[PDB]
RNA sequence: GUACGUGAAAUUGCUGAAAGGGAAGCAUUGGAAAUCAGUCUUACCUGGGUGAGAUCAGUAGUCUCUCGAGACUAUGCA
RNA sequence: UUGAGAAGCUCAGACGAGUAGGCAGGCGUGGAGGUUUGUGACGAAGCCUUGGGCGUGAGCCUGGGUCGAACAGCCUCUAGUGCAGAUCUUGGUGGAAGUAGCUAGAUCUA
RNA sequence: AAAACUUUCAGCAACGGAUCUCUUGGCUCUCGCAUCGAUGAAGAACGCAGCGAAAUGCGAUACGUAAUGUGAAUUG
């Protein structure tokens, strides 16, 4: 299984690691392992933007990179410095693709938006505090915004456009509007507001207005993870409490189409969206992960461990490499293996 | 053996067969001792080969134990990090805080004496009131503090120390255990305000390092060699022993090179077991585990983390 | 009687009239957070009863009214954990301590 | 509950039995599982274990690692794993045992008696 | 009505010091010569009813509360209505994962633990 | 084994231990009793005396001199053991004393009598730093 | 660690402590040394603002009971 | 005014030696039917301990240390059920005593 | 008055094998059945195993053979 990983220290590792490569195991061979890029904290790698095979790279001081991953080694093929001015107070929460179209919201409330191709550059201003940032798949230009003390807002571009619209013309400032705030739920037994603190959005419509019916999971700095349904009504449909640690992110298993989530003290599970309970749990992973992605029957976890654990989708250890270094994103090359 | 139920006769059964076991291990021995006498050179192969193995050589491979050589990759990742201001040409002093859990007793204010003994520079603040931990970081952080020391204790006995770096530098969290004060040390000795000289072994792992390096990023940079007051931080098999002595070095013949100090204990004297390594502010719930050890693991005695 | 059910106090009440069917028989009224609009949801709820009966019951609201609050006052607080102390991972520590 | 007075309900007679029985009775009680896609394609639920039978320990420190029966110890009730050892003081392999309770069956040594035995119990190959 | 004893020390059994054999339980003693029975001076004191505490004070603790031995966290919560008067004392053989289930929910129901901190350790 | 001296780890001491050795009990604790406290080499110069009639061992608690040589037979092994362990673990040999003895009674099978030893090093290191 | 589960008392050895003019012994009253008992301003009431929620809506639906009594799902927070 | 375990709660007064002996209420052990939707590998039973308590008392509850697989409170049933003695039975262990002495060596020393 | 010796108390190590837990044993009651030997019984002795210490088993066809089964173990 080829993967990529980025490291605090700004390095990204190519490894080439194959079914069964368990460094834990002293007869077991290393992978094959190439590093490159600056060797410097100032530009500590964030996070694995998965553009087709193309990928996108942030820097802790902003400096986007782009690479691409068909020719060994990959090379640098597009570089962005952002301004040094909206980086002063904030940092990068996430980016993620939709139509050609990069997202760059900070955690101050400043969103920039790049085109690749048009080289177009928007900016556009959200609510308080963001921590978790989405942009629909299915339906272009759709961006859900979560942070503390913040909850879950539907921002829209297009109202309906009945099946899509032309790249150029989204995410125009006066175009705008949440078409749905979630609505905190109700007191608890003691009386007590439920703190809200959204820390990590998904859209799992499709494992469940033009297109309506939007079905979407996020979770939270208390470790409640809380489904939504903007047809049932503003306050979540069910809300359970998985973890007492807080919880880290939340993604999709496309094999089982199940969802997952993991939490800041590495408990990695797929929660079921069918029979409401919890199955199974990634074992084996110490230390909290900093990120993990996963492509089709294979899963990637990087953490504090600084080791690529390798998983299933039916949770069974794959493979398992050191990576000296402390991991920062994680993200799957290619499925199958060399 | 155990085949046979009665008492009697199976106490006979291996008593009769413990006195063969040992007859023909002496002959075995003599004549392995005849022939060696004949032919040194057997005895120094098999010295060279019968070597008895210990947990040390025994233990099991682990990948993240760093080798001799020096790797660049290590060095670039550890001079920036937090504790780098003390490593760097910058060489803050660190300042040192000890606190104790809500409402202690007077057994920890005779013992983080003498824990204040073995750091000069080093101030003290009972804890008082409703203040939590994660916020006695934030204010020893703009009073100008670098680290910070909790002696908890229960049940009038101090039995963890929790350890932060501020102003968000990672958080321990240690058993202590042994905990002797120095009245309870035999030949015991009575300590100076000198700068003690640190030394720190047996860290060879990866994560050891960085607990290695929290410890000597908690001490003067500076040590008082005229006090010549040496404290002590050594792990083997997890367990990390701090001692406190004073050396003053004599002609000792044993040791091949002349010289040998003998060695006077200070106080205070006790272990510790790293039971959490957290990122962030020590909190209990919602804090970033850097490492948290599973006890069932721990059972395979071959097997180390620091 | 007065008992909570996941942090509403309810009224419980039965009667001699339907004492031979357990699935009916105990009625049950819910009180309101307001202290004093309970009281008054007590008497006119257990009017004509003993004054000892309903002596009970309203002690047993002010005596549970002052349990959630002082389960809501706990949980603010951030009081400590209490870790637990096995006797097996003790000695096996213990012991392995010492030889090292 | 039992009703027949042929049978005993006796935790000393029935102890007894289990230990006071010969090998062709242990051959019984030594028995494993089947793994879940060859119970159903035999449709038999258990089968007295066999040397040369491919299993996979379930419980205990072996848990999961597999292998086949170089010979089962009746006399003691275990059953000997190869490469499922341990190391000795004088580095040899002492192998451990496992009962046959424990371990499943996943791919047996078909000989003409385990098959007409199959079939005996209204099952097919 | 505060907590006042009659006596503090125990009543040991005559001659219980000198053998071993002699059990410390106070045993009646029967010897039809006894001096000790015949309560001469400078020998021990023997029980009486005329010993007994205040009625209102028997099965009382120095500070005030009446011990209640609570196996479980059910028998905890009956302790809501008489916090002020008894103590939730935990069984010796409850173990510590109830034990600890047991003191936080008698920390909020009002009620007074005599040995919440027993097996158990905190943690900040 | 666990022995009865809060010393005796590998900080400065060697051990040594007798089970069921086959020598009187009464003999062996006065014998202990007088090598207690004295240096390792004085000791072994002491037990010859012994031998060579040239020094008396007191009988204090159970009663004046008396010279047991089978005792002290019993006691040169056990010393000899104590340096060879000490060999073994590489201390200053020149500054051994004897810092712990024990006899403990046997089972009533002639009254047999365990016998233990433990070598230890007298050290002072001064502050100075004034 | 095969003198092998737990390992009591008698009994013996070592160490530390105090005491030790032909007894000891125990009882009362203390003292001294040594050591444990248990510590708790914190909460209540009142005032306002700020955001909330609901057992509240000059409000809308479902479920089980017996109109209204519960558990909820929207929606607004007066 | 809540004080109906009416077998409860409350009020008043006098009284208190004790053998033989008479009456009454309790404590404790093994097991038995019911029960605590009881406790227990996050440590049962046991054991020791100058830890803390409860009862006039028999006895009980608990902390610590050992320990490692069972156990208990309550209502009744039941009996091989409570020890300081019996020149008591069995096992263990001391003082006596390194004595009476017996195997050497030169009364002494082993 | 300290040591020695004597004494109490505590720590530690011996000594001893109680206590606690169980338990291929005992006892008790009920139930079913009818079966030794001149065709050599019961009992005894001597033998016998790839090696048995007791212990069982067996009789020069010796820790048993034939036959019917089971179907791969005996096991120090």
């Amino acid at each position: 299984m080829k993967l990529l990983l980025g490291d605090e220290i700004g390095q990204l590792k190519f490894i080439e690691i194959k079914k069964g490569t368990d460094t834990s195991n002293p007869e077991s061979e290393a992978p094959v392992i190439q590093k490159f890029g600056e060797l410097d904290r100032e530009k500590g790698v964030l996070f694995m933007l998965k553009h087709e095979m193309n990928v996108f790279v942030a820097r802790k001081n902003g400096t986007i990179e782009c690479w691409n991953v068909n020719q060994e080694p990959p090379i640098l093929s597009s570089l962005w410095q952002l301004d040094s001015s909206l980086l002063e107070t904030a940092s990068i929460v996430s980016m993620k693709y939709s139509n050609g179209w990069l997202m760059l919201a900070l955690s101050d409330g400043n969103l920039l938006f790049r085109h690749i191709e048009s080289s177009k550059l928007r900016k556009l201003q959200l609510h308080g505090p963001l921590s978790a940032v989405e942009l629909h798949p299915r339906i272009p230009g759709i961006i859900a915004a979560g942070g503390k003390e913040n909850d879950v807002c539907l921002y829209s571009c297009n109202p309906t456009c009945k099946s899509n619209i032309d790249e150029l013309e989204l995410w125009r400032t006066e175009n705008v509007v949440k078409v749905f705030q979630g609505k905190n739920v109700k007191n608890d037994s003691l009386n007590l507001r439920v703190r809200v603190w959204i820390t990590g959005i998904v859209f799992t419509e499709d494992i469940i207005d033009e297109s309506l019916c939007f079905h979407f999971a996020t979770i939270t700095h208390y470790g409640q993870l809380r489904f939504y349904d903007t047809k049932h009504g503003r306050r979540p449909v069910s809300t359970f409490d998985v973890s007492t640690s807080p919880l880290s992110h939340v993604g999709l298993l496309p094999s089982i189409k199940l969802l997952y989530f993991a939490d800041k003290r590495a408990q990695i599970s797929i929660f079921d969206h069918s029979k409401k309970k919890v199955i199974g749990r990634f074992q084996g992973v110490k230390g909290a992960p900093s990120s993990i992605h996963c492509l089709g029957n294979v899963v990637a976890i990087t953490g504090l461990d600084r080791n690529v654990r390798i998983f299933d989708a039916d949770r069974k250890p794959l493979a398992n490499a050191y990576i000296k270094a402390l991991p920062t994103s994680i993200i799957v090359i290619n499925e199958r293996d060399a | 053996m155990g085949k046979i139920k009665n008492k009697i006769v199976r106490q006979q059964q291996y008593m009769k067969a413990l006195h063969q076991k040992n007859k023909d291990k002496l002959e075995r021995r003599k004549e392995r001792a005849k022939e060696e006498e004949k032919d040194p050179e057997k005895k120094r192969l098999r010295l060279s080969e019968n070597i008895p193995a210990t947990i040390e050589s025994k233990r099991v491979y682990d990948e993240t134990i760093i080798e001799d050589k020096p790797d660049e990759e290590l060095q670039a990742e550890l001079k920036d990090d937090e504790f780098s201001a003390y490593f760097s040409e910058e060489r803050k002093v660190p300042k040192l805080l000890v606190t104790t859990s809500k409402r202690a007793s007077r057994k920890c204010y005779d013992f983080a004496s003498e824990l204040l003994d073995c750091f000069p520079n080093a101030e003290f603040r009972k804890r008082t009131g409703d203040i939590e931990v994660h916020e006695i970081a934030e204010a020893a952080a703009k009073r100008g503090y670098t680290d910070l020391l909790v002696l908890n204790e229960d049940r009038k006995k101090t039995n963890a120390l929790t350890l932060v770096h501020l102003p968000n530098g990672p958080s321990f969290y240690f058993t202590l255990s042994n905990l002797q004060t120095a009245k309870e040390i035999s030949n015991h000795g009575r300590s100076t305000g000198h700068i003690p000289e640190l030394i720190i072994n047996n860290f060879s792992t990866r994560l050891g390092m960085t607990v290695a390096r929290a410890f000597q990023s908690l001490f003067i940079q500076t040590p008082q060699i005229q006090g010549r007051q040496v404290v002590t931080i050594h792990c083997q098999r997890d367990f990390l022993f701090f001692r406190r002595h004073r050396y003053a070095f004599r002609e000792k013949s044993n040791m091949p090179d002349g010289i040998g100090t003998g060695l006077q204990e200070l106080g205070p004297r006790f272990t510790m077991r790293l039971r959490m390594v957290q990122k962030g502010v020590w909190d209990r719930k919602e804090g970033e585990v850097f490492f948290e050890s599973n006890a069932g693991e721990e059972s395979d005695r071959r097997k180390f983390w620091l | 009687t007065v008992r909570e059910d996941n942090g509403k106090l309810y009224l419980y009440m039965k009667t001699i009239e339907r004492a031979h069917f357990p699935s009916k028989l105990w009625q049950r009224i819910k009180l309101s957070k307001n202290y004093a609009k309970a009281l008054e949801q007590i008497d006119q709820q257990l009017l004509y009863w003993p004054g000892r009966q309903i002596h009970r019951c309203k002690q047993r609201l002010t005596r549970l009214t002052q349990y959630l609050l002082k389960a809501r006052r706990l949980a603010l607080k951030h009081q400590p954990a209490l870790i637990p102390i096995k006797p097996k991972q003790a000695h096996r520590e213990a012991s392995r301590e010492r030889k090292a | 509950m039992k009703f027949s007075r042929d049978v005993t309900s006796s935790r000393r007679k029935q102890r007894k039995a289990h230990f006071g029985a010969p090998s062709s009775v242990r051959r019984v009680l030594m028995s494993a599982p089947l793994s879940k896609e060859l119970r159903e394609q035999y449709k038999i639920r258990s089968l007295p274990v066999r040397r040369d039978d491919q299993i996979t320990v379930i419980r205990g420190s072996n848990k999961g690692r597999e292998g086949k029966i170089t010979s089962v110890y009746r006399k003691k009730f275990l059953l000997l794993i190869e490469r499922v050892t341990r190391e000795k003081a004088n580095g040899a392999s002492a192998p451990v045992g496992i009962d046959a309770s424990k371990v499943v069956i996943t791919k047996l040594h078909l000989d003409k008696d385990r098959k007409d035995l199959i079939v005996r119990k209204g099952g097919k190959v | 009505v505060n907590i006042i004893k009659k006596r503090t020390k125990p009543f040991k059994r005559h001659q219980s010091d000198r053998f071993k054999r002699v059990g410390e339980s106070w045993r009646k003693p029967r010897g039809i010569d006894s001096c000790v029975r015949r309560r001469f001076r400078g020998t021990i004191s023997m029980p009486k009813i005329g010993y007994g505490n205040n009625k209102k004070t028997r099965y009382c603790m120095p500070n005030g509360l009446k011990a209640f031995l609570v196996r479980n966290v059910s028998d905890v919560e009956l302790l809501l209505m008489h916090n002020k008067t008894y103590a939730a004392e935990i069984a010796g053989n409850v173990s510590a994962r109830k034990r600890v289930e047991i003191v936080e929910k008698a920390r909020a129901l009002g009620v007074k633990v005599t040995n919440a901190g027993a097996k158990v350790r905190s943690q900040e | 084994v666990r022995y009865s001296a809060s010393p005796a780890l590998e900080t400065k001491c060697a051990k040594a231990r007798g089970a069921y050795l086959r020598t009187h009990f009464k003999n062996s604790r006065e014998v202990a009793f007088t090598i207690n406290g004295m240096s390792l080499k004085k000791a072994f110069i002491f037990l010859d005396n012994v031998k060579e009639h040239k020094q008396a061992v007191p009988f204090r608690r159970f009663n004046q001199a008396r010279w047991p040589v089978k005792s002290v037979k019993f006691f040169y092994d056990l010393l000899k053991n104590a340096e060879a362990n000490a060999e073994a673990k590489g201390l200053d040999m020149d500054k051994l004393i004897i810092k712990h003895v024990q006899v403990n009674a046997a089972p009533k099978q002639s009254s047999p009598s365990h016998i233990e030893i433990i070598v230890a090093e007298e050290e002072e290191a001064v502050p100075k730093a004034n």
